[PDB]
């Protein structure tokens, strides 16, 4: 059965022009843009078991000393958390005659390499935004698994991460989220283990000699594609996400974006002091709606913004509150409910 | 011909009874591969048929591993056994249009057969005369 | 100040801030140095009323493009606003007097 | 988080009953792996449990391939079906002292569990929340 | 090795009968020691034992001062009497996970021993033969 | 114990910073609710008046 | 493009996923266009020769 595993002959026929030469210009039509992996800071773990974060969980609150009293000495407690890196790689397996009869090798390698690069980038962004290693044991913890719980009330100071998520009333499979990460030496950053290298590493293995279980030695060619990284959210005061954003709304005038964004901005307890570069990543539905509520035309019972000629259409959504708004396609408009912590 | 292993529906399959193809070519994405540059196919009968009567040779396509509901893209009709010799093609030259998700070949036979085989599958370039 | 109803905008803040500034009848005859303190909820609502997007139920602040962002609040007619986390968000309700 | 194939006592292993581990590890000479620099281990539960009552996470070791003679090194008690969710470790983060020759994991359950999975095995770098 | 008298679950405590360790630690808040740098401890038998059938050194924990709630974090199993000699570590060489405010170390023995002493607490290093 | 930390200054600085923060938090929070009526050991605050 | 996705899905870009509809259903209908005139965008093929 199958027919989907290796690069069959039909695909090679499809990847060439009518003149009989392999196509140099391939329409992707499935590439995505994800600058999270571009603006992210990453450095080698360069340590033992893993990257280490030290969190304080106790204060030596002073005592109202009466005169002739012995104040009991106090200690400051600390809590430690470590985060690990993850590794994935993908391989290309093609018959050598599949190459030779295509009259062109380097072109076929270029096409397959570009496709593999795009695939890995998309996969990596998807796992960064959703690394639910709770049920994986690989695919290092991303961002959604850490904040996949919100607390409705009592969200005064960041006692847990359930105070870093804002309900928006959504329901159904049309929910989404907005992340506002801060990349910095202490805020949060990417991570790769020592000895390896940053970014995607690709290796051309040349002609192989694929040996079959039942005595078969047909000759194949392979390319290596390797890229590993890990995350470390040192502070849950540096990441705030909005849950239950129902896309049945947000296209009509039912949920105001800037209301939730300001609510979250003030939930970001560590923008009062510069820790590092900030960002607010969206899914291009949020940005569409944001330009729909920042340059309003015939909007529904709202939008105190008052327009002028030459400014009736809209300009851009580049910066939220000085935070650059980088548009990341990895985010999905289906995320399932993030529940309310009781 | 340089017909290869993977995208091949059946290799010398007897289908003497009312059987179906074995290697169901499955594609995750509905490419509908016939468009643009063509892809040659064969359902050429590879060894003669003895006591069959009809060999309806549908090219059923469906949207599930098991073909719960299938769609026909090429049917040879009730070809009488008098023509089921070697080289008797049973469908069009190149890939048809409409290959939605999965592809398996049916071999409805009127009555049973004591001999018969086919080599339906994708070919890089046809052989003619 | 009911934070649950402070987020909804039902309780005005700039009106009650005007009342309090007026209630403090001394700084307009000089004195020392004034300062205003507010928990995250109070300042947040004041920044909201400063730059409304869907505060709804009427408002008279009008914004232009490139201005819907919302700048942080810094003064109240010359009284620096200081972010004092000491003010809690659950305490006694100063029961009805007289 | 980095893991291996050999240094891996289980991989989403079903515990639908009083099952035991699958990939029993060997170490050549008997040796003691708990000595010296610590070596991590992850007994994280995957595929949240449904109907169990207690999951015994014994960490039996032996000197023979068949665990005729076993030496308990750690345990987690009768952890209820409640909790036992994803990301729930159930033993010491590192390898205890007294690793005779081989190692495996026991999964005694007081009843029947209609779900549940484990990923017992050594991990290059433990993942702390 | 260094011993940290402040964290010392027992210091040459006698093990006749079943009871709990002398010192019940209190880490201020519900912090978990387990996650982070490996904090080493040794529940090691310091003096040999007697006709008692078996020992079951356990590491209970609870948020409350008194351990009205039983939450096991580790267990030595049912260690035999024959191997219960001096310098034999009994339980997890490092902190398990889930350490709540208070940590006791239960000493359940099958019957009663006419001898036997055990010390338990954090250290700065080990011996490991 | 301070000598074993191999720094003897960073640990002390950490503890001093924690103590400073604790003291500042305590009087800052009792600067606004330090009611002698509820506990007659601390100076009168701003709310009880 | 003479078919629009009624309940648009976010980015499974299909020819029916690039048509926005609003009203019409009469005899006053018309459309607006957005064509990128570039080499690997869209262009005019004159047949070879």
């Amino acid at each position: 059965t199958l027919g989907n595993t290796y690069l069959t002959l039909a695909d090679v026929q499809k990847q060439k022009d009518g003149k009989g030469n392999v196509t140099s210009e391939i329409i992707e039509m499935l590439a995505e843009t994800n600058p999270i992996l571009e603006d992210m800071v990453v450095m080698e773990c360069n340590d033992g078991t893993g990257h280490l974060t030290t969190i304080r969980t106790g204060l030596p609150q002073a005592t109202w000393r009466r005169l002739y009293e012995g104040v009991q000495p106090a200690k400051s407690t600390t809590r430690q958390i470590k985060d690990s890196t993850g590794t994935l790689e993908a391989w290309s397996e093609v018959d050598e005659k599949l190459v030779k009869l295509s009259k062109d090798k380097q072109q076929l390698m270029l096409n397959e390499a570009a496709a593999f690069l795009e695939g890995m980038n998309q996969t990596m962004a998807s796992t960064l935004f959703y690394g639910n290693t709770a049920t994986d044991a690989v695919k290092f913890m991303g961002l959604a698994p850490r904040f996949n719980a919100y607390r409705a009330a009592r969200n005064l100071k960041p006692v847990d991460t359930a105070d870093q998520v804002i309900d928006a009333g959504g329901t159904g499979s049309d929910l989404t989220s907005i992340w506002m990460v801060v990349w910095g030496d202490r805020t949060a950053h990417g991570l790769y283990p020592e000895g390896t290298s940053a970014g995607l590493q690709r290796e051309y293995l040349g002609a192989e000699t694929k040996e079959l279980g039942d005595g078969g030695v047909y000759r194949v060619v392979r390319e290596k594609f390797e890229w590993d990284l890990g995350l470390t959210v040192r502070d849950f005061r540096y990441v705030v996400r909005i849950a239950n954003i129902d896309v049945s709304d947000l296209q009509a005038g039912t949920i105001d974006i800037y209301a939730l964004l300001r609510k979250a901005y003030y939930r970001l307890e560590n923008r009062v002091i510069t820790g590092g570069r900030a960002a607010l990543y969206c899914n291009a539905d949020v940005t569409e709606a944001m330009d729909a509520a920042a340059t309003p035309t015939s909007s529904t019972t709202a939008s105190y913004v008052r327009l002028t000629p030459m400014q009736v259409d809209g300009k851009e959504v580049m910066m939220y509150r000085g935070i650059p708004v980088r548009e990341c396609d990895a985010i999905l408009s289906t995320e399932t409910a993030v529940p309310s912590v009781a | 011909m340089i017909m290869d292993k993977e995208n091949t529906f059946s290799y010398k399959q007897a289908i003497t009874g009312t059987a179906v193809s074995t290697n169901v070519i499955d594609l995750g994405v509905s490419r509908d591969i016939g468009k643009g540059v063509p892809v040659p196919i064969i359902i050429q009968v590879v060894e003669d048929f003895a006591d069959a009567t009809s060999l309806t040779a549908t090219l059923q396509t469906s949207e599930t591993e098991n073909f719960s509901s299938a769609t026909t893209l090429a049917t040879s009709g009730a070809v009488p056994v008098a023509d089921l010799t070697a080289g008797k093609q049973l469908a069009v030259q190149y890939m048809p249009l409409g290959t939605q998700r999965y592809l398996r070949v049916n071999y409805t036979v009127s009555g049973t057969a004591t001999a018969g085989a086919v080599t339906a599958g994708v070919v890089m370039s046809h052989q003619q005369n």
